[PDB]
């Protein structure tokens, strides 16, 4: 299906999660990226899907997170939201249902969203040669 | 009872979604009927959506969704106290009908303005194509449609009668139905 909907607002929020950092994100994820062994890319997918899941789910009510401001604040939430459509758009597209992690390496999640970036960047680039 | 029409569902892509089936003989539907409503994802809630009545035979239902991306679907499910009556699936994004553009008003040149109906963030923001029509009041037949884009919601015509105008939109990339017509507005 190449640049379907779900590629196109993938790439959407990639572009504005990137127009907007938090404090928190610096803190660490796990790096699936690193991709030691061979995997697919639906299983990268899948597993960073997994790993943007286990951040908000740890980090939305986070107090640490908010700031000072009612700007920060919005930040942080915007930040939540957008990290909920991008995991449910990349688990879709893997359609798994299952792929454990294994990886030891950690990342900042600014890393984590800047390598995931290029690989969207390239698969997109796949649509439109 | 019987469902005569399998339940069919429209979704705004923001925060509402909205079904309708019937029944065979009549019904009530906000007290007999309850279409049970979940996203088909590990982090999920079952919601329940209370149906009212579009005929007698009929009913209708508003399932509201706190955000929607492509990937989401929904399993429904209409029970009638502890009796599964039917059981199927809605994915929003392939079911899209938009809000419809309001807030519009007139203004040499003449100005409507109107607003878009989604926030800056909404997927659909960026998607959307206008559709004004006008017309003499005074006896239509005789109209004309501007189509307008998605970046600025206003139109200058320039081209004695007194003409009413309503603006509706689509979006094409999501292969939408069009939003219902904006409440109308007019001048001499």
């Amino acid at each position: 299906h190449k640049c379907d909907i779900t590629l196109q607002e993938i790439i959407k929020t990639l572009n504005s999660l990137t127009e907007q950092k938090t404090l928190c994100t610096e803190l660490t994820v796990t790096d699936i990226f690193a991709a030691s062994k061979n995997t697919t890319e639906k299983e990268t997918f899948c597993r960073a899907a997994t790993v943007l899941r286990q951040f908000y789910s740890h980090h939305e009510k986070d107090t640490r997170c908010l700031g000072a401001t009612a700007q920060q604040f919005h930040r942080h939430k915007q930040l939540i939201r957008f990290l909920k459509r991008l995991d449910r758009n990349l688990w879709g597209l893997a359609g798994l249902n299952s792929c454990p992690v294994k990886e030891a390496n950690q990342s900042t999640l600014e890393n984590f969203l800047e390598r995931l970036k290029t690989i969207m960047r390239e698969k997109y680039s796949k649509c439109s040669s | 009872f019987k469902v005569l029409q399998e339940p069919t569902c429209v979704s705004d892509y923001m925060s509402i979604s909205t079904c309708e089936w019937k029944m065979n003989g009549p019904t009530n539907c906000s007290t007999e009927l309850r279409l049970l409503y979940q996203l088909v994802f590990l982090l999920s809630e079952a919601h329940t959506c209370i149906p009212e009545n579009n005929g007698g035979a009929g009913c209708v239902c508003h399932l509201l969704m706190d955000d929607v991306v492509s990937a989401d679907n929904y399993t429904l499910d209409l029970w009638a106290g502890q009796q599964l009556l039917w059981k199927g699936s809605f994915k929003p994004s392939e079911h899209v009908k938009p809000r419809a553009p309001g807030n519009l008003t007139v203004h040499d040149t003449l100005l409507l303005t109107w607003s878009n109906p989604y926030p800056p963030d909404n997927y659909l923001y960026n998607h959307l194509t206008y559709a004004v029509n006008i017309w003499s009041e005074n006896d239509p037949a005789d109209f004309r449609i501007y189509n307008v884009t998605y970046l600025e919601p206003s139109l200058r015509i320039a081209a004695g009668i007194s003409y009413r105008a309503r603006v509706r939109a689509w979006a094409q990339a999501y292969n939408t139905t069009w939003s219902e017509w904006s409440p109308s507005t007019k001048w001499h």
